[PDB]
């Protein structure tokens, strides 16, 4: 009826159809703390939203005040609570409330309230039908909403719409490459579809990986998802993988490649491998490059794992102290 | 030397640590060099203007802007109308790091208001009147903690918040964050902590709850907010956080984790960032630099003999450097990055993390590194509650005089 924005916006104690509900100021005590100073508009609305809330009035007219209460102060959970009880207690068309809520979703996106609010009404109704592209939406005008992906993946998950998740993951990749939530995405949808024990599937994907590494080799996100897949069976279980790593040294170098070869030789030194002690200098040799020239912003990190691996693979380390 | 500069972020190898985008670009790498341009600009205003730099922490400007806001706040806080706990907390918490006293008839009024905030059936409200939730109860602990005082203890209703905490309490082991609300990790943090506190948990309260924190760490090594989602410091500290005061750290993988949020620090900025390839923020040098700490406890409960014995696994040089330099708004309080507003929450946290940076203690090794003058240096904050380490001791043992509520 009337916005909240409109030119002939009228304050609540100015309407006649309010004229026999008392307002119920705030109580915030003799002496306050973290007082807020109101606006005229926001105290009005909410005065009148506490005589409501404080008479379990459950009326039309309580329904649109929540909608100005909301648009006041979109992050008043208990505001979002009585309008749940009176959508249910009027009996209201929740795919109305569906059209409501995408568009207060589309201003405020990064709001904890609405999203929770679209959740139970997908609940309630038990149709996802519009869910993916909505999301789409949103993700296109800002593709990393954490928001937004958690909603995607409680979607796919409980109404199992995963066959087209993948395809829509390699487009956004295409966009762009470092978006770390679509490879958060990508392995969520492997994890819970094929699975990364198919060795089919998981050549595919490292074959891919090294790929966009060759095409962005300062992008993290590659790198991370690289190790993500391989780390659970174990790096020294795959045997050419240094061999293909140090061959791309020359002209695809990296602090993310050196530190990637460190973390080879530390699976290595832990399978008990071949040339102990020459793998342990090599990569000691690596934590010191990194910690004193390459990688310095994390120099205590390095010296910290260069000082783990003294201290349980050098020569010595099994060694009595009688000896 | 006298051509040696001592500061980390100025020194001419610093140019090195630009961003290198193999030109390809995308959104997030132009986003990213806008930031490091706009901060390479705050790094080189003292060659440019030909004055030495000074790094001097605003401790009266900032007194000033927090002094005012704990009694009083413009219309810009209305979206904060549901959160006003939170406003007592972050406030109180800056003056307690600054080592501002809290006048008398300050903390009663608080006291007052947040007993007005409570709930008749347990929890406290975003403010008189509102429902319960998770969020603004840590909050209101928390302070009422600060002020510590018997009035103050006394306003927390331990037998109400026992039932308001298992009201929530989900199957799986995870919480609601409110009756009718949303699941996540900030739930268990928040829960384990005033429970912890106020000493009102029983032998079931947190049954399989470090079971559903460990689902949430995922294949980059740090927690999301659920299992399935992309890891964030936020969540990561929500969640190791928990797990200490349960005494479960070790149903993590700590060494993914570690390497994990050792990465999240920036070459260039010297800040930290949230997650992989997005930008740094003032408020992660407590969320994400706030880990290192946990973790140096929890590898040294295990024996770790590999244990630095006076720095925390970060560079707390350049971390300092970032707050100090980048984070100050002139007329009072702190900030997310240059360019952005100056507020209450990031006031508390770039403080909290500045002095997480000044101050390393591991049992009876202790070591301090202040940058800029040494008027600087800020009182010490625990690393699990975020308020001081006495106020967490004499809280504890405070509670510890009360039986569990049902004996
Ligand atoms: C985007 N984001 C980053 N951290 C979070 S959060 O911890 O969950 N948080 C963030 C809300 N948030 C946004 C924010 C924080 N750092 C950057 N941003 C944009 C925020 C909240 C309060 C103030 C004040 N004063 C300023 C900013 C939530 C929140 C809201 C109210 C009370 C407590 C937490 C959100
Ligand atoms: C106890 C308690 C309430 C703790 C708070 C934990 C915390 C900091 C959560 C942040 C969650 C979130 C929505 C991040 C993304 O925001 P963003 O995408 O705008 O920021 P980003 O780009 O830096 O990730
Ligand atoms: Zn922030």
């Amino acid at each position: 009826f009337l916005s909240l924005d409109s030119p002939t916006y009228v304050l609540y104690r100015d309407r006649a159809e309010w004229a026999d509900i008392d307002p119920v100021p705030q109580n915030d005590g003799p002496s306050p703390v973290v007082q807020i100073i109101y606006s005229e508009k926001f105290r009005d609305v909410y005065d009148y939203f506490r005589a409501v809330l404080q008479r379990d009035e459950r009326s039309e007219r309580a329904f649109k005040l929540t909608r100005d209460a909301i648009e006041l102060n979109a992050a008043n959970y208990t505001v979002w609570h009585f309008r749940r009880v009176l959508l249910r207690s009027l009996q209201k068309d929740l795919q109305e409330e569906m059209n409501y809520i995408i568009a207060i979703i589309e201003e405020q996106p990064k709001n904890y309230q609405v999203w929770h609010h679209r959740r139970v009404l997908v609940e309630w109704l038990k149709d996802p039908s519009q869910e993916l592209e909505f999301i789409a939406d949103i993700l296109n005008q800002d593709a990393k909403n954490y928001h937004a992906w958690q909603h995607r993946q409680w979607v796919i998950q409980e109404f199992r719409l995963w066959d087209n998740e993948l395809q829509y993951v390699d487009q956004l990749l295409k966009e762009d490459v470092r978006n770390n939530s679509v490879w958060n995405q990508r392995h969520f949808v492997i994890s819970n579809t094929t699975g990364y024990s198919d060795r089919a599937v998981l050549e595919r994907e490292v074959q891919y990986t090294l790929e966009m590494i060759k095409l962005v080799p300062h992008n993290e996100s590659a790198w991370n998802y690289l190790k993500g897949i391989l780390q659970d069976r174990g790096l020294s279980r795959y045997p050419n993988l240094l061999n293909q790593l140090l061959d791309l040294q020359p002209s695809h170098s990296s602090p993310y490649l050196i530190a990637f070869l460190v973390d080879i030789y530390e699976d290595m030194l832990e399978n008990q491998c071949d040339n102990k002690e020459d793998i342990l200098n090599k990569a000691l040799e690596l934590c010191e490059i990194l910690a004193k020239e390459k990688d310095t912003i994390r120099k205590e990190y390095w010296r910290y794992i260069g000082r783990s691996l003294q201290s349980k693979h050098s020569r010595e380390s099994d060694i009595p102290a009688s000896v | 030397p006298v051509w040696s500069e001592p500061l980390y972020s100025l020194r001419p190898e610093h140019a090195r640590e630009r961003l290198q985008d193999d030109s390809v670009e995308t959104v997030t790498s132009i986003e990213q060099a806008k930031v490091e341009e706009k901060i390479q600009e705050v790094f080189s205003s003292y060659k440019f203007n030909h004055l030495v730099p000074r790094l001097v922490l605003q401790r009266e400007k900032h007194f000033h802007y927090l002094k005012r806001g704990l009694r009083q706040l413009t219309d810009a806080y209305e979206c904060l109308d549901a959160s006003r706990p939170w406003l007592c907390y972050w406030i109180l918490h800056s003056l307690e790091l600054l080592d501002e006293p809290i006048p008398q008839i300050v903390a009663t009024d608080v006291c007052q208001f947040l007993e007005l905030c409570q709930s008749p059936d347990g929890g406290f409200g975003g403010g008189p009147g509102q429902y319960p939730h998770l969020a603004p109860t840590y909050a209101a602990v928390n302070a009422l903690c600060i002020i510590g005082t018997e009035e103050a203890y006394n306003v927390i209703n331990r037998e109400k918040l026992l039932q308001y905490l298992y009201s929530l309490k989900q199957p799986d082991g995870s919480f609601l964050m409110h009756v009718g609300g949303e699941v996540d990790v900030r739930s268990a943090y928040c829960a384990a902590s005033v429970a912890s506190l106020t000493n009102i948990i029983t032998p079931d309260l947190f049954e399989g709850t470090a079971e559903w924190i460990a689902r949430c760490q995922n294949w980059e090594g740090g927690i999301g907010g659920v299992p399935g989602m992309e890891a964030h410091g936020g969540y990561t500290f929500c969640g190791l956080a928990a797990l200490v005061i349960l005494k479960k750290e070790r149903s993590l993988n700590l060494k993914s984790l570690l390497q994990w949020v050792t990465s999240r620090q920036m070459r260039f900025e010297g800040g930290f960032q949230g997650r992989c390839n997005k930008l740094v923020d003032g408020c992660y040098s407590f969320w994400q630099a706030g880990l290192l700490p946990l973790l140096h406890r929890a590898l040294h409960a295990q024996g770790d003999p590999a244990l630095s014995m006076s720095h925390w696994m970060f560079h707390q040089q350049a971390l300092q450097e970032y707050i100090l330099m980048c984070c100050q708004c002139p007329a009072g309080g702190l900030l997310d990055k240059p360019g952005k507003s100056r507020d209450f929450y990031h006031t508390c946290y770039c403080l909290s993390g500045l002095s997480i940076a000044q101050h390393f203690g591991s049992g009876a090794m202790l070591h301090d590194v202040v940058m800029g003058v040494p008027e600087n240096v800020l009182q010490p904050t625990h690393p699990v509650y975020n308020i001081g380490p006495d106020k967490v001791i004499q809280a504890t043992t405070h509670f510890l005089q009360k039986p569990v509520p049902g004996f």
